[PDB]
């Protein structure tokens, strides 16, 4: 095969390219928020439909290292394609230069290969938008990317991505300082809470918290405990 | 003309979407039912088959039911044909998880493994996806009894009850409104037939139509003992439930 | 049309694509550019859109090594491939010789990248089915012609210049650079110039977190300018902005 | 059975100047007790101040030249007229060298001119690979008859000044192109006498910026 | 030495009438060191048994072989392996490696389900089918096994006779080899029931 | 429709590029080649389109092996392309079994190749006609092979734009010699049909060219025409069409 | 280039694959053929058409063995059941008689051949092999078995079945005529006088090709001298033999 | 050819040789046997001349290489596991390989590793690689200390590879002596081990068995 | 070669390993760790033929803790054995045959029993409740089947690991120069100042 499925648009674009980013607007919703002491990712899980386990469905925010975790906006299969790739890089990092991944390295991989696929006649980058947070080993400091299926990665202090990030993001200006991030962990759950309540809401069943903090820890808080950040929410 | 006679089905639609994707979904409508429902003692997985004819030997036939491993059997439906590529590319997978860990293959794995041969079709070669929709019956140790769905886009979605293929919607409702979380097995395989009985396909449910299978954890000492009756297993319990 | 090809001639007797190529330069977030035998300098806007962006992580500036430097404006998507590229071929002279690779011979390298279009044009391996779409300016200093400024195209070509500005606002600004240009310039004027004619296609506040400048020069290397100094270059603008 | 390798012979001496240098070399060529060959020198001029040698099995030694004068050609035309350095000689003969290094060349080769600060420089290579700037190398097979003799009148080794008896050492020298040429037809002439792999002839290339002369001289038969 | 003979094990089968019976001993060792007294050498499907002797790693990565083997086999025609379609499986597998070859000698015993006939086959390292229908013995103490069974049988032993003349044949090999014996289990095995049966046997 | 490609077939048992591509060979120079009992004697029309040009330097002329002359018409470039693939062809014969490539031997290659060329949509049909031939020791051979991959042996053979004017002479040079003639005597009647069939080319001047491959003269090697033979030629020509 | 990689199937829009519905028009515009599953044998039957009356018939095959035990018989294009019949032939060696040593079983061969059917429908420069083929044989496993394998790379088994343009007639004639227990002689005698109806050619044993795969034969095994081992259960019955049943309808 | 390196307090002293034989005879005297990975990293030649140069050039490459792409200066484990993995492959094709690399850091401090031909990655305060290694030792050793000066590290390396001079064939030559610091390698000249010994025999008392 | 001991007790597994590096005839280190944890829950030691082991660690290393991440799940200790014993299966066939010895203790957690596996370089798993390998393995086996009973603590265990080494140091002419303890226990992999 070499038949060109990237062909060169009349506006200085990639068809595909342009096409991805309608994928990502049918995709799902991630947003990211750093604080001073953390990086919080949340995400739209899609599990309206009565009679569905949650043990079992795979996960919207999935770990690839111990304080470094992916999470996507787009297409439900063709976000594995980078999880299981993220993976292997992270495993050959550790082997040949020692030392967890960064999130940097890992940014710089994902748009590897959106932008191989990008420029080459065959193949078709995927539909995928993603958030790469967490930290790096000996360092406090919250690091928050974007790759976009164009692969090109941009810094963020907070971000979403995926449906009607647009007004989510305007929500988060207001609640939001460059200068003064989330001093509190607490105050950053309920950021993230507040701009999943204006599209995903569901009560809860539909709202994903994953929050990281240095010292190599993740942890993933369920609809239960994240109940308890929404009626604080109320209430404020 | 080597690119005046390709058409380019590996692309999106300006809606970010594979038509090939979307076509697969409405050709696996003409297949007939297959249900999967997760009681927490086994999983049931029915399925009545898209061809009857009364010359046609359906004794033998297989057409719904395949073993990928002796933990994991699917449901198929879609075409047979083009279900039976991954059937046999999942038996190797699985087994080749066996030969190095000496350890069954977790049902997650392997229905992720599938799901990627789905989208490497689209992904590359100017190839189409094989439309098949599986319902996965599978039992691990770390979750217990797990039920999935895949579509042809390769993608998995966990499920406590679920019906691909003809009349979905209206399996669906049955099942949302009978369910309860504390089922066995036998309260499921009755759950299954009458759901057959009303998205049946015919004017009337019959035993040599329908392959029924369990994968029960009655079976001593903790093991998973999958049967797959025979029609005239089905009959008895087709007059169980009283369809007959 | 003449597109839906890799190297399918229009009649116009030149690539269509490369057209486009040309009309993805602008865009690009300004990439200004002044070069004098004091040292060259390269600025480059960032563009905000939100005060939850973080800028001062963002740069176009680029380093290729230590005696070259890189702005890159245009579809960066693209860029990403050129400047590994650029990275390794200088890598790879200091590898063969233990010499520094001149700043013509580094941008004719890149160059080389840039005509990969095709897929069944002659025996060079396609590593692409279409060209590229952004554009370089390449500073540098070699100790054989000194300091040196180059503008390589997408198309697989590339001028010398003494001041290029490329991006979006190119036209804009290169009606500035003819009037604005001489021999008689100063690093430190030099340096006024750039953001002088990065204000008028700035659509924001010129200010030290949405542009950033750089230079290079034979006894400090490749220096990165820290937002502080931008910050006072800046303001010194203001008050040559009182003096009219 | 079949050895692909063999010996040829042959003997060079490199000195690097102030602001010249003199690579020289024998014009015999020889296997075992054979003379192949009365005149044919082993040292070329590559142009542009650069002289190699590739002394001892012939075949090899030849084949780096070839491929370096190719490689001079490609300096000018693909790094765009830019003077080739003995700095960057040097490296590119070393990729030529650890490359076969599995099916081993066998040349001690040596690069000889003027470096961009206008003085002599010298580098001698292992027959793999790998290379230091020395004042002085000899190679070829009357290597070590030449050696230690060009060291105590060009860095004056194991000299010390007239009756301080090993106090203060005779220092190091300023050199010439002339003084030079005296000792390499000294010792070039021994080694004739008490190695059978030297004679013949004797061209003696001296590298300037001014230009780049050869000089010949005449050796015994024997 | 030889990758062979290294490790040493030894396999016994014999035929009966309506039965079959195959044996090892325990002993896994490398070279002069045993290792384990833990390690059997008998596996099974369906009614179709396998002892494997020879190279260790050889022994293990066979054994899972012939499992991957089996069970696509199994699934495919949905009834158990058959003693005769087995021989032909492993014959065929033991000559891929021809060259950089198998070390191993594999033992097929099982009972015909069809005919309800004692079937037995040897293998070899290159691996060839070895018909008989009085004993099978394969390993390094084989050649002393060869010997022993000879001796001891007669044609169409009952079960129980079966039992007594091919538990000594084993013990007596197998504490005259080094890298043999340190344990024995014998299995019996019906048409209808398999009992494993372990011998009490002398440390060596 | 039934042009797109050559992998399309029409209902009418014709492929179109293929037969498109004879027109290009139509828009070529007059080449002829004259099979003569003893040998081949070829001419070629090579046009003066300016007094820029030097004379006798551009060769349409390219020999294969050392006895078998190739000379065409059509796309300059395309039939060199051919002749390239042929001499790789010519040297691999000579490899193997130590013996210089006979005349029907070399023209079956050739067929394949452009035979080959007219199935695959991956390599584009040929738009050349060449005349081809010589002596081994099978006899003296003249070969005409089409674009579309079809040869056969020729008593007389032309193509380009004044193939009507030479063919028409053969005829009667035909009914002149029912054997054939000479290769001496068929110097002179190669210039005269070219000198003819440059009445479809007498808009412009011409250099003639003329090459032979003869048992008689040449001992059966393909050498060139020139000289004091080529000006007897020329004059022989000139005075036959005045 | 050669840049013919995409395939030249493809979804239809209300679903289907557009191009098995093409091939399997083309199964409709061949012979007729059918088989009847006895419970002692097989009988498979096919009716014989020619290009020229000067050709013959008596060289011309429709039913091949695949394996001994096992044959097969199509309806469709010539040209298509031709090359597929020797890949047939050939993954029944390479893969069970180069593993298994064996000759495979009926269910086995038939699964196999529908994945050579699947590529042919993926990838471009193939499409797919427009018969559909009936796989009648006997294995020691799983008994008789009658196979329909598709142009869509499926089958399905069967108690008694046709394919070609006549199909739908043959099998409507056959509902009425098949029974739970079956003699091989009676088989016969339903399988051309099925065929009759749906032959619009001579109804001599010259221009109908019958063969069984009834009971075993030993003394076309080409060796004696093993009990054990089993000869030919297919026989080819010549012209002169058809035209003996014809008269015992 | 005899090469060292020992962490201390101060970083890390590189101290080396300069004899270089070919045979029983001494090819050269003036044979460097450091070569500068980069401004904050040296690497120690030992095991084949060839191998060892070549590939302590490429790591340097892929040293710029990692200090682009990072944006910061690479990890010194990082450098060390690089080079193996590379001889690790010509591990049963025959190279020949000993480095200590050595680098002085912000985030793990002086660290030495010594890579093999056969790929080995050690962590180490001390190493002595080459054909007077033993002689190395013995005095280095006795006079190490974790705690110590940077004039008396730079005596220390001077001594031990005087020893080694001293007792092995192939050693000697001159001395290089690198400090290897934080803000990268500082050179401390050439000083001749001609010179060195009588100097030395005068000032400490030893080598008396040796005739003077 | 290097010493590697096993014991397996009925709470917990202990490893121990040599601290000594000896390449050619010289000593380089004296003081090394030669054992890196795979798995949470599962460690290994390696000894065997110089730098063969260290490459081929790391490697397996990554090789396990790929599946792990992915899954979210760690490998059972008879698992993660069954690979490593795939790839020294191939390795010897492979163009240079890798010599590393090494013995995989770990906790099993969902047996949640302790097991202890010896792993040479051919590629043969081996449960045991003891093992070694090397020369020094041979003299330290009688002793391990002395005093092994089956209802072991950690700490009589301990003690019996003191005697094994006591009594390597008068048998064994090579000095290892004490060696690295530590436990493998359903708590995690914790290390005891205790040789």
């Amino acid at each position: 095969y070499d038949r060109a499925l990237s062909i060169f648009s009349p506006d200085g674009h990639i068809f595909q390219v342009e096409y991805a980013l309608e994928a990502v607007k049918r995709g799902t919703c991630a947003v990211g928020v750093k604080g001073k002491n953390c990086v919080v990712l949340g995400c739209e899980r899609r599990s309206t439909l009565k009679l569905q386990d949650t043990r079992i469905t795979p996960s919207k925010v999935s770990k690839i290292d111990s304080h470094v975790v992916l999470s996507f906006s787009g297409l439900n299969a063709d976000s594995r394609i980078l999880i299981e790739k993220a993976r292997v890089e992270a495993q050959s990092h550790r082997l040949t230069l020692e030392d967890p991944v960064t999130v940097e390295y890992l940014t710089r991989y994902v748009a590897g290969v959106q932008q191989r696929y990008t420029q080459s006649g065959g193949v078709r980058p995927f539909g995928v938008s993603t958030l790469i947070a967490g930290f790096d080993p000996r360092d406090d400091e919250p690091k928050l990317y974007q790759t976009e299926p164009s692969g090109i990665y941009s810094s963020w202090s907070a971000q979403t991505i995926g449906r009607n990030s647009k007004t989510v993001r305007e929500f988060l200006e207001k609640n939001y300082d460059r200068k003064e991030p989330p001093a509190t962990v607490e105050e950053c759950v309920k950021l993230t809470v507040r701009s999943l309540l204006e599209v995903v809401q569901t009560g809860a069943k539909n709202i994903e918290i994953t929050v990281v903090k240095p010292d190599s820890d993740i942890v993933a808080l369920s609809s239960e405990e994240i109940n308890q950040y929404v009626t604080q929410i109320e209430q404020e | 003309g080597s690119r005046r006679y390709d058409s380019r089905t590996t692309i999106f639609s300006p809606e970010g979407r594979l038509y090939q994707v979307e076509y697969a979904l409405e050709s696996i409508s003409h297949a007939g039912t297959a249900i999967g429902i997760m009681a927490s003692d086994g999983i049931v997985l029915a399925a009545e088959r898209k061809v009857t004819s009364t010359l046609l030997e359906q004794d033998t036939s297989t057409e719904k039911l395949y073993k990928l491993n002796d933990k994991i059997a699917v449901a198929v439906a879609g075409l047979t044909a083009d279900a039976e590529i991954l059937i046999n590319t999942a038996r190797i997978h699985a087994q080749n998880y066996l030969k190095t860990y000496n350890e069954d293959i977790p049902v997650e794995i392997l229905v992720r493994r599938l799901s990627d041969i789905k989208q490497g079709y689209t992904q590359h070669g100017g190839l189409r996806p094989f439309g098949v929709s599986f319902i996965y019956a599978g039992y691990d140790d770390r979750y217990g009894y797990q039920l999935y769905t895949s579509n042809p886009s390769g993608n998995y979605t966990g499920w406590k009850a679920i019906s691909v293929g003809a009349n979905t919607s209206a399996a669906q409702t049955l099942l949302q409104m009978d369910y309860k979380d504390d089922m066995k097995v036998d309260d499921a395989i009755e759950l299954a037939l009458k759901t057959l009985s009303k998205t049946t396909d015919s004017s009337a449910l019959t035993y040599d139509r329908l392959e029924f299978a369990t994968i029960r954890k009655g079976a001593n000492d903790g093991e998973v003992y999958q049967k797959i009756f025979k029609p005239q297993e089905i009959k008895d319990i087709l007059v169980k439930t009283g369809i007959t | 049309e003449y597109d839906r090809g890799v190297s399918t001639f229009s009649p116009e007797g030149r690539l269509f694509q490369v057209e486009y190529s040309l009309e993805a330069i602008k865009l690009g977030s300004t990439a200004i550019g002044i070069a004098t035998k004091e040292g060259v300098v390269l600025g480059v806007e960032k563009r905000a859109t939100s005060p939850l962006l973080e800028s001062d992580s963002i740069e176009k500036i680029v380093e290729i090594d230590r005696h070259i430097g890189c702005a890159m404006s245009g579809l960066t998507a693209d860029a990403r491939s050129m400047i590994e590229h650029a990275r390794t071929a200088a890598v790879t002279h200091n590898l063969y010789y233990d010499e520094d690779i001149n700043v013509e011979s580094l941008t004719q390298s890149v160059c080389d990248l840039a005509l990969r279009f095709g897929e069944g044009a002659s025996g060079e391996e396609r590593l692409m089915s279409r060209p590229f779409g952004v554009a370089l300016l390449i500073a540098g200093h070699d100790a054989d012609d000194g300091y040196q400024l180059f503008h390589a195209e997408p198309s697989g070509t590339f001028y010398r210049y003494n001041a290029k500005a490329i991006g979006s606002g190119s036209e804009g600004a290169q009606a500035e650079l003819l009037n604005e240009w001489h021999s008689s310039l100063t690093l430190k004027e030099a340096e006024l110039l750039v953001l002088k004619i990065l204000k008028q296609v700035m659509e924001e506040k010129l200010d030290e977190n949405n542009a950033q400048l750089s230079c290079i020069t034979k006894q400090d290397g490749f220096k990165i300018y820290d937002n502080e100094k931008t910050a006072e270059l800046i303001k010194e603008l203001k008050e040559k902005e009182a003096a009219e | 059975q079949f050895n692909p390798y063999g010996d040829n012979g042959g003997t060079i001496l490199g000195i690097a100047g102030e602001d010249f240098a003199v690579l020289a070399g024998d014009t015999r060529n020889i296997t075992d007790y054979s003379i192949n060959s009365r005149y044919e020198p082993k040292v070329f001029d590559c142009g542009d101040n650069i002289v190699m040698s590739a002394n001892g099995f012939a075949a090899d030694g030849d084949a780096l030249v070839k491929r370096f004068k190719n490689s001079v050609k490609w300096y000018h035309f693909d790094h765009n007229d830019k003077k080739l350095s003995i700095n960057s000689a040097a490296r590119n003969i070393q990729h030529l060298l650890y490359g076969k290094r599995f099916f081993p060349y066998y040349v001690h080769t040596i690069i000889a001119g003027l470096d961009e600060d206008g003085k002599g420089a010298v580098y001698s290579f292992d027959p793999v690979g790998s290379y230091e700037r020395e004042q002085c190398r000899a190679g070829g097979a009357a290597a070590s008859l030449i050696m230690p003799f060009l060291d105590n009148q060009v860095n004056f080794k194991n000299q010390y000044e007239p009756g301080t008896n090993g106090k203060v050492k005779k220092p190091l020298k300023y050199l010439s192109v002339e003084e030079v040429i005296k000792l390499v037809r000294d010792s070039f002439t021994s080694a004739t006498e008490r190695h059978i792999q030297v004679g013949d002839g004797l061209e003696i290339l001296i590298v300037t910026k001014d230009g780049v002369r050869k000089e010949f001289y005449e050796l015994k038969r024997d | 030495s030889d990758p062979s003979s290294i490790n040493g094990g030894i396999v016994v089968a014999m035929t009966g009438k309506d039965c079959v019976a195959i044996a090892c001993d325990l002993r896994l060792g490398s070279q002069s060191l045993g290792v384990s007294n833990k390690f059997e050498k008998i596996f099974h499907y369906g009614h179709v048994f396998l002892g494997i002797t020879g190279l260790a790693t050889d022994v293990t990565t066979l054994n899972e072989m012939f499992r991957y083997k089996t069970n696509l086999y199994k699934l495919k025609e949905e009834r158990a392996i058959e003693p005769e379609t087995f021989t032909q499986l492993v014959s065929s597998s033991l000559y891929e490696r021809r060259f950089g070859p198998y070390f191993v000698g594999p033992v097929v015993a099982g009972i015909n389900s069809k005919s309800g006939k004692p079937f037995i086959a040897g293998f070899d390292l290159i691996g060839c089918i070895d018909e008989a229908k009085d004993f099978i013995v394969s390993g390094t103490a084989s050649d002393q096994l060869f010997g022993m069974c000879e001796s001891l049988y007669e044609p169409n032993l009952e079960p129980e006779d079966l039992f007594e003349t091919i538990s000594q044949a084993l013990l007596n090999a197998a504490d005259r080899d080094a890298l043999s014996g340190w344990g024995a289990v014998v299995y019996i095995i019906k048409k209808d029931e398999v009992v494993k049966r372990y011998l009490k046997m002398r440390q060596d | 429709g039934y042009d797109l490609s050559n992998s399309v077939f029409s209902p009418d048992g014709r492929n179109f590029q293929v037969e498109y591509a004879v027109k290009a060979v139509e828009n070529g120079t007059t080449s002829i080649g004259i099979k003569c009992n003893d040998g081949v004697v070829f001419a070629v029309e090579k046009l003066i389109t300016s007094k820029l040009l030097v004379p006798q330097k551009n060769v349409k002329i390219q020999v294969v092996d050392r006895h078998i002359g190739c000379v065409y018409s059509g796309l300059i470039p395309d039939g060199r392309h051919l002749v390239n693939r042929g001499r790789e062809e010519a040297a691999s014969f000579k490899k193997l079994y130590k013996t210089p490539i006979p005349i029907p031997a070399f023209a079956d290659r050739l067929g394949q190749y452009v035979q080959a060329h007219t199935l695959y949509n991956s390599v584009r049909p040929f738009g050349v006609s060449t005349i081809f031939g010589g002596v081994d020791k099978n006899g003296a051979h003249l070969y005409m092979l089409e674009p579309s991959g079809s040869y056969w042996g020729y008593k007389g053979a032309a193509t380009g734009k004044g193939r009507q004017s030479a063919k028409a002479e053969l005829e009667k040079l035909v009914d002149h010699h029912p054997e054939g003639l000479s290769a001496r005597e068929a110097v002179k009647q190669a210039a005269k049909i070219i000198y003819l069939a440059h009445e479809d080319n007498k808009e412009k001047d011409f250099e003639l060219e003329i090459s032979w491959c003869s048992l008689s003269e040449t001992n059966g090697l393909h050498k060139f025409v020139k000289g004091d033979l080529l000006q007897e030629a020329i004059d022989f020509a000139q005075k036959e069409i005045n | 280039t050669d840049r013919y990689s995409f395939s030249l199937t493809t979804f239809s829009p209300s679903g289907k694959l557009g191009q098995i519905d093409y091939a399997l028009t083309a199964v409709k515009q061949g012979v007729t053929s059918l088989g009847i599953k006895a419970t002692n044998g097989v009988v498979i039957a096919t009716e014989k058409k020619s290009s020229s009356p000067l050709a013959m018939s008596e060289t011309l095959s429709k039913v091949s063995l695949l394996t001994p035990d096992i044959g097969a018989v199509y309806s469709g294009m010539g040209p298509d059941y031709r090359v597929l019949v020797d890949k047939s032939r050939k993954v029944a060696h390479t893969s069970y008689k180069r593993i298994y040593g064996e000759y495979p079983p009926t269910k086995l061969l038939v699964s196999e051949v529908a994945k050579i059917m699947q590529e042919a429908t993926q990838s471009g420069g193939v499409r797919p092999f427009g018969v559909s083929l009936l796989i009648a044989g006997h294995d020691e496993f799983n008994g008789f078995s009658l196979y329909q394998v598709d142009p869509s790379g499926s089958y399905f088994p069967w108690k008694a079945t046709a394919i070609g343009k006549g199909s739908v007639a043959a099998k409507t004639f056959l509902e009425k005529r098949w029974n739970d227990e079956l003699e091989l002689e009676d088989a016969i005698h339903i399988a051309l006088l099925t065929l009759k109806e749906s032959v619009e050619g001579e109804f001599n044993g010259d221009t109908i090709e019958l063969a069984i795969i009834g009971d075993e034969n030993p003394d076309l095994l080409g060796y004696t001298g093993i009990p054990t081992d089993k000869g030919p259960r297919f026989r080819k019955l010549t012209s002169q033999e058809i035209n003996d049943r014809l008269e015992a309808l | 050819t005899t090469t060292l390196a020992f962490r201390f307090q101060g970083g890390i002293i590189v101290a080396v040789d300069s004899r270089a034989t070919a045979g029983n005879w001494v090819a050269s005297q003036t044979v460097k046997k450091v070569i500068e990975i980069n401004p904050f990293l040296l690497g120690t030649m030992a095991g084949g001349a060839a191998d060892c140069q070549f590939w302590e050039t490429w790591l340097g490459s892929q040293c710029r290489l990692h200090e682009l792409r990072e944006k910061e200066r690479i990890s010194v484990a990082a450098a060390s596991k690089i080079l193996s993995n590379l001889v690790y492959q010509y591990k049963g094709a025959g190279l020949s390989m000993g480095t200590m690399i050595c680098g002085y850091t912000r985030k793990e401090g002086p660290t030495i590793y010594y890579v093999d031909s056969d790929g080995t990655r050690l962590k180490g305060d001390i190493f002595c690689v080459g054909s007077g290694q033993t002689f190395a030792y013995g005095v280095l050793d006795s006079n190490y200390k974790w705690d110590l000066s940077v004039e008396d590290a730079l005596y220390l390396g001077k001594r031990s590879i005087l020893a080694a001079a001293h007792r092995d064939a192939y050693s000697g030559g001159s001395v290089n002596l690198y400090h290897v610091t934080e803000d990268g390698w500082i050179y401390h000249g050439n000083h001749d081990v001609g010179e060195l010994f009588w100097k030395v025999k005068e000032e400490e008392g030893s080598f008396n068995n040796v005739i003077g | 070669m290097d010493i590697i001991l096993g014991i397996r007790v009925q709470d917990s597994v202990i490893l121990a390993s040599s601290k000594a590096v000896t390449r050619g005839i010289s000593v380089l280190k004296d003081s090394d760790d030669k054992t890196r944890q795979l798995s949470p829950h599962t460690l290994m030691s390696f000894a065997g033929e110089a730098g063969d082991t260290v490459q081929f660690a790391e490697y397996i290393q990554a090789n396990i803790q790929l599946y792990s991440i992915r899954e979210d799940y760690e490998l059972s200790p008879q698992a993660v054995s069954s690979f490593v014993r795939q790839e020294l299966a191939k390795s010897i066939r492979s163009r240079r045959p890798y010599q590393v010895n090494v013995l995989i203790g770990g906790y099993d957690k969902k047996k949640n029993k302790p097991e202890l596996y010896q792993i040479d370089y051919l590629g043969t798993k081996v449960e045991l409740p003891y093992g070694a390998h090397g020369y020094s393995g041979f003299y330290t086996f009688s002793l391990l089947d002395h005093h092994y009973r089956p209802d072991m603590t950690t700490e009589e265990g301990l003690d019996l690991l003191k005697l094994c080494v006591q009594e390597l140091e008068k048998r064994m002419p090579m000095d290892f120069k004490g060696v690295i303890v530590k436990i493998v226990d359903k708590d995690g992999i914790r290390q005891v100042d205790d040789f």
